[PDB]
């Protein structure tokens, strides 16, 4: 009884994952 | 097909992800049915697990539930605590953290 | 004192809250509907507790768990609602302007 | 595991069925 997956909208994108020490990605803390 | 790494299915996981100038916090939880059992075709899994992050990020203001061939996905939003605490970079570049943490009750 | 909920079937409810009406619906899963409760004073009073708690966290829905369900609250928007009006005697009352559905599951 | 009804912060004020036509309700179009 739940709406399909396939008639919603759907970023299509370019999506990466943030993965710290790899591909330029950094995190850290502040103040 | 997938830009993303597997999803770690039946395990629930934390996940950043960067799109565009944003960063995104993610979390996957399974449910009592789908977490006891287990399914040997992960890839299919894997895919519609995806597919189901690329929906709730296409519809960030109105997040509604849906069902996959496997699973029904509750999707929800709350307040990323500390995100003004919280600095992310691509190379030189700040990456802006939506200030969301999207949490996916995969049933 | 609310009347009560028709459980297992689905329902739209409007409801009055201080100086708002809000527009409800319930809707059942495929397991809570296949089988059947027969003291629905219990249900009824566990889905007017959920519905206090939607009220209670308007602005942070999350899922929760009652004695016998798993509620899961959703908004949408409330449309064609702009040429509506709402009294309670000669006193306005304003539509919440999203529709709240709780999925029974 | 989902959290308890009975954690959360709950609205304990009156709350009526808005039925209009009983006990003073209306409601209209333009």
């Amino acid at each position: 009884g739940y709406i399909s997956i396939d008639a919603m909208k759907k970023f299509l994108g370019e999506l990466h994952d943030f993965i710290p020490g790899t591909s330029g990605y950094l995190a850290y803390h502040v103040q | 097909s997938m830009s993303l790494k597997p999803f770690t299915y039946p395990f629930p996981e934390t996940r950043f992800l960067h799109a565009g100038p944003n960063v995104y916090k993610f979390k996957i939880r399974y449910g009592k049915s789908i977490r006891g059992e287990e399914i040997e075709n992960k890839e299919v899994i894997t895919q519609e697990l995806e597919d189901s992050v690329r929906v709730v990020l296409g519809n960030l203001d109105n997040l509604q539930p849906f069902a996959t061939e496997h699973f029904i996905v509750f999707p929800y939003k709350s307040k990323w605590e500390r995100v003004s605490h919280l600095k992310f970079k691509h190379g030189e570049i700040i990456l802006i953290p939506y200030p969301f943490v999207f949490t996916l009750y995969v049933e």
